[PDB]
RNA sequence: GGCGUAAAGCGCACGCAGGCGGUUUGUUAAGUCAGAUGUGAAAUCCCCGGGCUCAACCUGGGAACUGCAUCUGAUACUGGC
RNA sequence: AGGCGGCCCCCUGGACGAAGACUGACGCUCAGGUGCGAAAGCGUGGGGAGCAAACAGGAUUAGAUACCCUGGUAGUCCACGCCGUAAACGAUGUCGACUUGGAGGUUGUGCCCUUGAGGCGUGGCUUCCGGAGCUAACGCGUUAAGUCGACCGCCUGGGGA
RNA sequence: CUGCAUGGCUGUCGUCAGCUCGUGUUGUGAAAUGUUGGGUUAAGUCCCGCAACGAGCGCAACCCUUAUCCUUUGUUGCCAG
RNA sequence: ACUAUGGUUUUUAUU
């Protein structure tokens, strides 16, 4: 385990009362975190992601906040790894034995506009079905290579995400998360201690992850 | 290994017009006689097309018998709105014990030293939601290193 | 549905034609009267040439046919090149000269008058039919088509009751106007009950 | 076995008789249980065997009537103090 | 509890918290009993502007017994008795107990330069939200119809009742 | 004789935009979802949005037909030069 | 500104 960086401090009370999972103190209006309740944690949030990329693992990134959007599609060219960055559907994983036909679709259209029907009369006219392919390139693209299921899913967000955390959970999919103390988990595997900050959330630890995907093996 | 059983068959209620519907609805049970069992309803027109996804149904699901003795692993109760069924243990040697529609599901996961009660809705379609909500509801321990059977 | 007709409502586009007859313009009417005079005796030969299409070929003051037939030996025996033993029939039932012709056939078992008398010999019987259905169509399916209609009706019983089945298979668009369904009617009456057989078949659009 | 509704919560509160009531150490042994004696005939349903051809009838012991009284004990729990 | 507000008044039951203390089971529920009235009704005496069961007049209509529209009795106000009753409906029985959180109201009790031209703990009560669960479903959600207990009353098909 | 038997053909809405499918989802279930919702059209037509998605038949296409300017022809039809 | 009626019986799934 390597940064990961977990305290500022700053702002007030935004933390769950119930339910505090990693909050142990407050000073000066600033709450203060336990990092010793958190090493059986540490030892297991990148160490059980190596077990599963030395197993071939197929593993999907989420970023979809506008903040690692952009991020998220350089480290899938440092890494041939598997990432989202635009929207989710109802049953993108749960209803799979359907909604395959719309990845059969996505494929096709990348062929269509070299079909010699497509040179006829207005150029207008004859793309209005092929423009279909950017609304499937926006909801599937990110998946239309993955040929199945993936074997974990990574956010650097525990609430920013509902679907795409509803499409996993439920059909027996690991979820890995990071909270922060303005955040809350719900429908994770995975969790440990972090920060909200992108400078944090995106530019220190979507490297770190990638960093363990890449030595598989086996 | 396999064993497959039709229990029941009824048309739908309906008026339609004038006539009635066409459509009928079937309830069948796939097992291995050894410790497993599935079933499936079926609704289609005509008695030939229900019983078929009925079938379809019946092979797509399979629970295990928690079993001690050659009998149950203990008592059970297992519900589904008015089956209120619950399932029991017999003695060695025994199979009548096991009669009426009971004996259909007990025959295709081979154990007929097992009595039951309904407690209400022997309705097929019905009772056989709630004798799965009871095999989802038995105990595999699981439990040894520190509590008394088995 | 299920009246729209394969072989008649819809046979005025795209489809080839089985009989066409010439005559003068003021004796249509009168030469309307000999339609089936050329049919009557030379139906039942048709099974005997195993023939799966005719097309009745009649010029002014005369008669030609053609008839397509996948087992012409039954017929004309070899080579095939002389077909003498035929037109002396044909003329001699028609009562006028006559030269008639021969032509080939491809994927005789994908056509629907080989699988409607493939499901009537179960039924003129009072047998097992539905094995003869489902290796119709696992027949056509397998040999051709994108979807199939095979149905009977009448003496299906269980005794004296009547009912009528057809369990389709693949896709088959009835009421499209230039689909090409390749068609045939069965009706017979066993003298103890009415039979019927129903069957459609879909190639391909246009 | 139920009482918001399909059938049932008193118009409501107070209360005599009845029902119910925190906790520990003594003490009692009513209630509870334990070691025995006495009895519940003939039978019941059941387990094994007999006098008569089978069977009735008659058996000859089990299993059993889980209560009621007396004797000798236990004191956790419930009740008395 | 049913029930109770034009305004202004006196007599009298009841709740509970913080720092603590004393008494010593004195705590809960009840067969039959105990006690009283909203609006009309009855008795026995007053009063009358408006409204108005009943009642009178013309339309409307087949008729109008209702609406329209002109008049109007009892009653409505007031007191001592009798009536003792309903949706006395928030369709929910009285008491004891265990649950997970947000913000305000109300009523007590603590803390923090209050440091902001403000907040956080925590009992009795409460308005809106709100995580499990309960249900035939709509609903009930710690002031639950969740979860477990003490006591009393009631009920066995339609209608007859 | 009879359209309360059995075929066949059948009125009108109306070329109307509707009727359906498979696998998932949801309820105790008949049933619901999609096809609803938001703009638009002649329109289940097209975008938007989306636990439902893509599809089938109907549609739109396809087919016939018209004013203008051309074009083949050149007649017993026509006459600008 | 305007109103009340309908007894009893009651048919497709196949020659």
């Amino acid at each position: 385990m390597l940064k990961a960086g977990v305290h500022f401090g700053h702002q007030t009370r935004y933390w769950n009362p119930k339910m505090k999972p990693f909050i142990f103190g407050a000073r000066n209006k600033v709450h203060i975190i336990n990092l010793e309740k958190t090493v059986p944690m540490f030892n297991e949030a990148l160490a059980e992601l190596n077990k599963i990329a030395s197993r071939k693992g197929k593993i999907l990134f989420v970023g979809t906040k506008r903040a690692a959007s952009e991020a998220v599609k350089d480290a899938a060219l440092s890494c041939d790894q598997f990432f989202v960055n635009h929207r989710w559907l109802g049953g993108m994983l749960t209803n799979w034995k359907t909604v395959r036909q719309s990845i059969k679709r996505l494929k096709d259209l990348e062929t269509q506009s070299q079909d010699g029907t497509f040179d006829k009369l207005t150029k207008k006219e004859a793309l209005m079905r092929t423009r279909e392919l950017e609304k499937l390139e926006n909801s599937l693209g990110g998946i239309k290579d993955m040929g199945g299921l993936p074997d974990a899913l990574f956010v650097i967000d525990a609430d920013h995400e509902h679907i795409a955390i509803k499409e996993a959970n439920n059909l027996g999919i690991p979820v890995f998360a990071i909270v922060d103390t303005n955040s809350d988990p719900d429908g994770v595997d995975f969790v440990i201690p972090g920060n909200d900050d992108a400078i944090r959330a995106v530019t220190l630890y979507l490297g770190a992850v990638a960093a363990t995907v890449r030595e598989g093996r086996s | 290994e396999l064993q497959e059983k039709l229990i029941a068959v009824n048309r739908v209620s309906k008026t339609v017009k004038g006539g009635r519907i066409f459509s009928f609805t079937a309830l069948t049970v796939v097992g291995d006689g050894n410790g497993r069992v599935g079933f499936g309803y079926g609704k289609a027109r005509e008695v030939p097309a229900a019983i078929q996804k009925a079938m379809e149904k019946a092979r797509r699901n399979m629970i295990n018998v928690a079993l001690n003795n050659g009998t149950l692993q203990h008592p059970v109760k297992g519900v589904h709105t008015g089956s209120r069924v619950f399932m029991q243990p017999a003695s060695e040697g025994t199979g009548i014990i096991a009669g009426g529609a009971m004996r259909a599901v007990l025959e295709v996961a081979g154990v007929h030293n097992v009595l039951a009660k309904a407690y209400g809705s022997t309705n097929p379609i019905n009772v056989v939601r709630a004798t799965i909500d009871g095999l989802e509801n038995m105990n595999s321990p699981e439990m040894v290193a520190a509590k008394r059977g088995k | 549905g299920q009246k729209v007709h394969p072989n008649g409502i819809r046979l005025g586009i795209v489809k080839p034609w089985n009989s066409t007859w010439f005559a003068n313009t003021k004796e249509f009417a009168d030469n309307l009267d000999s339609d089936f005079k050329v049919r009557q005796y030379l139906t039942k030969e048709l099974a005997k040439a195993s023939v799966s299409r005719i097309v009745i070929e009649r010029p002014a003051k005369s008669i030609r046919v053609t008839i397509h037939t996948a087992r012409p030996g039954i017929v004309i025996g070899k080579k095939g090149e002389d077909v003498e033993k035929l037109r002396k029939v044909v003329a001699d039932i028609a009562g006028v000269p006559a030269q008639i012709n021969i032509a080939e056939v491809r994927k005789p078992e994908l056509d629907a008058k080989l699988v409607a008398d493939s499901i009537t010999s179960q039924l003129e019987r009072r047998v097992m039919f539905r094995r003869a259905m489902k290796r119709a169509v696992q027949n056509a399916m397998r040999l051709g088509a994108k979807g199939i209609k095979v149905e009977v009706s009448g003496r299906l019983g269980g005794a004296e009751i009547a009912r009528t089945e057809w369990y389709r298979e693949g896709r088959v668009p009835l009421h499209t106007l230039r689909a090409d369904i390749d068609y045939n009617t069965s009706e017979a009456h066993t003298t103890y009950g009415v039979i019927g057989v129903k069957v459609w078949i879909f190639k391909g659009e246009i």
